[PDB]
Formats: structure tokens, sequence, C-alpha cells
């Protein structure tokens, strides 16, 4: 088990940690959050009492350095920053730790939830995604846009996704073009497979990448993108059957993890219905179209 | 955006613009098999892509052999119509490549945008007008080469005729409408007004009769007449 201590708490903050969330009060003793399963990325998420515009956070791993968080009067914002003395680390936490001052990461043996939402995610893909090269860890926010979005404005603030685009010439075979538009299959397999992502799993731990940051912080772009390699999935007729297997245990866990008074601004129409009951796909999706069905029949 | 009565007036600007109808591309004749189930027969079709500005008008014919052995046709009749109109345009030299492609049906523009991929600049646009080129396989020389043809052509024809010679482009292109939504809703009575007088005959190199200009305003109102009757004979009024 590794922890994030802070330094304090100075203004009335809501601090989740993964899909786990607590209120804490202008300068209410609070100083870190202990026990997080090693093993996986984690995210650390802000949303300020008094201005719910920006929720901003930090994907880290607890592998890759010792991190805190200290609330910056000037910018505005909980920081996370990285402590290179160790020992003076361990005896930070420690000492907090002794005063009880931390939550404890308040994982339920029985679930899984956490992995399956970070299968395939890795820091070293979110970094190339998010570019800070300077801190092990990465800052992503509500407002943040995609490389796709610009080009359609700061670049080091943006998201670097992978573009796709149906109508595009990576897409579409000098040629081929209904065939290429209508079975997207070669779009998938040898373009963004085996060209640009290389294997599946690079592939699913962008899509779930996209997906938390449209959950956690409300990003649009993140969203768009989520949606964009679930829809080039569906719409292609040849897809090796273990990614199709693996898709379908993604998506459940993550229509399962979504916030029910979300499901209206979170989930495009458009392409569920499609992927669900008219693409290539249709049959192949057994547990996402199942608790699709029953938790938003409204959207279908 | 999208075309319509609002902004009719820029198809006669000086910006090359091309109307492309794909309602004649794919054309069966339905029937009855021995069995007593039912078929359909192609006969050939054609794309009708018309610059309204000079009358020019690219007949592509789309010969029956085109959907031998191929499944969902009215599908591929759109993608096959957007192959052949970027065919065209990368045939013509540079300055005579359109800026702006109008599609009759939305249909045709995911087809056609796919299709042009190549060219960025070129608007592809739908149109909120409901035109009448369908009735284009009413004129009896379009009809005539396009059923002859036993592969497949391009024949190019004015569909203005002279008239531009005495006529701006917009009242030229609104002539040419009137005369195919008249042939559209009622082919016999349209064809009556055209050949009702013997003595007005149409040339050999043009597509419609020799009317003079007063004999043009007697036309045009006899066509405008059959459109309204005919709305009132399908709407009782
Ligand atoms: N360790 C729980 C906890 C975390 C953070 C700040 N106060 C805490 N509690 C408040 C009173 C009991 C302890």
């Amino acid at each position: 088990m590794n922890t994030v201590p802070f330094t304090s708490a100075p203004i009335e903050v809501t601090i989740g940690i993964d899909q786990y969330s607590f209120n804490v009060k202008e300068n209410q003793p609070f100083h870190g959050i202990k026990d997080i399963p090693i093993g996986h990325v984690h995210v650390i998420h802000f949303q300020h009492a008094d201005n719910s515009s920006m929720r901003y956070g930090y994907w880290f791993d607890c592998r890759m350095g010792n991190f805190y968080i200290q609330y910056d009067p000037k910018d505005g914002l909980y920081k996370m920053m990285e402590e290179r003395d160790g020992a003076k680390f361990e005896n930070i936490v420690h000492n907090f730790k002794e005063r009880q001052m931390m939550v404890s990461y308040p994982k339920i043996d029985e679930d899984d939830t956490w992995y399956n939402l970070t299968e395939f995610v890795q820091m070293d893909k979110i970094r190339k995604i998010v570019r800070k090269d300077e801190n092990q860890f990465s800052y992503v926010d509500s407002s943040m846009t995609t490389v796709q979005e610009n080009e359609l404005s700061d670049p080091a603030h943006s998201l670097n996704y992978t573009v796709i685009n149906f109508k595009s010439r990576e897409a579409i075979r000098p040629g081929h073009e209904m065939e290429d538009f209508l079975d997207k299959s070669y779009y998938l397999n040898t373009v963004m497979l085996q060209g640009i992502f290389k294997n599946s799993s690079n592939y699913f731990g962008e899509l779930q990448f996209a997906f938390l940051n449209a959950m956690f912080f409300g990003n649009y772009g993140s969203s768009l993108q989520w949606h964009a390699m679930i829809e080039l999935i569906c719409s292609s007729a040849t897809v090796p059957k273990h990614m199709l297997d693996k898709l379908d245990e993604i998506l459940y866990y993550q229509i399962k993890t979504l916030p029910e008074q979300y499901s209206d601004i979170l989930l495009n129409e458009r392409v569920w219905n499609i992927c669900l009951y008219s693409s290539f796909q249709k049959n192949s999706l057994h547990n996402t179209e199942k608790i699709m069905e029953n938790k938003y029949p409204e959207l279908l | 955006g999208a075309m319509n009565s609002s902004n009719y007036a820029e198809l006669f600007n000086n910006d090359i613009k091309l109307f492309v109808d794909d309602t004649n591309v794919y054309r069966v004749t339905v029937h009855k098999t021995f069995e007593g189930n039912v078929a359909t027969k192609a006969i050939n079709g054609c794309i009708f892509t018309l610059n309204p500005k000079t009358g020019h008008l690219f007949l592509k014919i789309i010969h029956t052999s085109v959907w031998a052995g191929q499944k969902r046709l009215s599908q591929l009749a759109k993608w096959k119509t957007a192959e052949e109109v970027s065919a065209l345009v990368r045939s013509l030299p540079k300055e005579e490549q359109p800026k702006q492609i109008i599609v009759t049906r939305k249909a045709m523009l995911d087809p056609l945008e796919v299709h042009m991929l190549d060219f960025p600049n070129i608007a592809i646009r739908p149109t909120e007008l409901r035109l009448p080129f369908s009735a284009a396989m009413s004129i009896d020389k379009l009809s005539d080469v396009v059923m002859k043809a036993t592969e497949p052509q391009m024949v190019l024809f004015n569909i203005y005729d002279d008239w531009l010679d005495r006529i701006s482009s917009y009242t030229a292109f609104s002539r040419l409408t009137l005369l195919l939504r008249a042939l559209k809703t009622n082919e016999e009575s349209a064809k009556m007004i055209l050949l009702s007088d013997p003595t007005i005959t149409i040339k050999s190199y043009h597509l419609w009769p020799s009317f003079t200009d007063e004999q043009w305003i007697t036309i045009e109102s006899q066509m405008r007449d059959l459109i309204l009757t005919e709305y009132g004979r399908k709407y009782n009024v």
C-alpha cells in the first residue's frame, strides 16, 4: 500500500481518489490518502466548493515516485508535487498516520472495479497523451481540448489522443471508397492496430483513459474520443475474437461505473444505438448491451 | 451550407458549380417470376450532372452491366454515382473544376464526400429544394441515348439549347425547371403542349422546340396551368 499526503486543506473542496470521493471543509485538519493499492494507475481529483467550475486532477503511479498535494494560494489550486528526499517523505507520512489525519483508500476486497476500468492504462501512455515531461504525474481538467479539437488552441495544454476521422484519407483507401467507409476493418486493423497502436492493449488503454477523463472531469473531447474508438471497432466487420470479448468487459464496467444522472451528457445516442443494434458487432456485446438496456433504456 | 429559396441566385454567379441528381442511376422494371415471385430487371440509367449557369449537361450513362452480380444495388448506385462524378472532375482541367457540387438527394452527401477527399476545397452541399431533375428521362433525346447505349458512355448536351443568346441563366434555369416540373406532374400533357403545333420543330442539335419569345411565353403559361391543374386533380381544389 502507498500514501499521498497533503500539506493542508486551506479551501473547502471535494476530493476524489479513483471512483471514491469525500468532502473536506475549510482548514479541516486533513493530511492525506493512505492504503492506495499498488500496481495500478490512480487519479486524485478536486472540485472546489465555491466554483464547481473546473474539475481537475492528477494521474499518477505510486511506483514511479513519492507524490504529495499542496495548495497554492497564488494559482488557486491543489497541486501535485514529487518529494525526492525519501526519508523526509516516510517521516512526513508516518507522523500523519500516527495522528489519524488521513482517509483510507476504501477498497472492498470483493471489488475489482478500478482494475477493470484501468486494466490497459499505463502511466507511460498517459504521459504521451498529456505532455509535460518534467513531472512523473499528469494534470487533466474539464476545459482541456484535444489535438483534433484544436485542428477544427494552446498545445502544451492539449490532450494528444490518436486522431480518428472516418471521412479521411488515412481511413479510406484510394479505390476502396465504399468498401472502407461501410466496413472500417482496414482502418482498425491495419492503420490503427498494426500501424499506430501496435497492439490491442495500447488501443484499449487509450479508450479507457478517454472514458475516465470524460467521467471524472466532464472533458468533452475525451468523451468524443472514447465514442470514436468504440465506433471504429463496432463498425469493423473483422475484429479479432479476443478484442471483441475484452471490449464487452471494458464497456460493461464503464457503463456500470457511470453516474445515473450523467448519461444525458456523457453518452452519445447515435454511437450506442449503432454499436449495439445496427453494426457488425451488434450481437458481440452481450454484457454491455445487457447493462445498457437495464440501466439506460431511455437513450435507446 | 444547404441550398434553398433564400440563396437561389448564388447558382448564377461566376463560381463554377454542378448539380448532381442520381434518381435515374438505378432503374428497374418489377415483374413476376414463373414461380409467382417478384424480380427486378435493370434498364440503362444515367447520372444527371448539370452546370446551372451555362446549361452544360454531363450525362453519364449507366449501363445495366454495372449491376451484374452485385448486391444492395440501391446502395451501390449512390457510390457508383459518386465514383463517376469524382472521375468527371478529375478529367476536367483545373480551371474548369467546380468549387461546389450540389446533390439533389441528401443520401449522396457521404458517398460523394468520401470520393472527393482528394478535393478538400470543393464544397459538397445538399439542397432544401425539390428539383424536378428526375424528369430528365422525359426529354426524348436523353431517354433515347440512354436506352440505346451498349456500354458505359458519357454524352454532353446543353440543356438550354440556344436560350442563353436571348435570356439570362436565371431565366433559363427557371424555364428548365418549369418544363421539367410539368413533365414530372403530367408527362402526357406536357409533351402535348410542346408538340401541339406541327410547324414548330426541334433542331437536330437541340433538345427542345424552336419557340419564338412570344411562343415561349404562351408555352410557359400553358405549363404553369398544368402544374396547378394537376395540383387540383390530386388535392381536389
Ligand atoms: N482518519 C480519518 C480522518 C481523515 C482525515 C481527517 N480526519 C479524520 N478523522 C476525523 C476524526 C477521526 C479521524
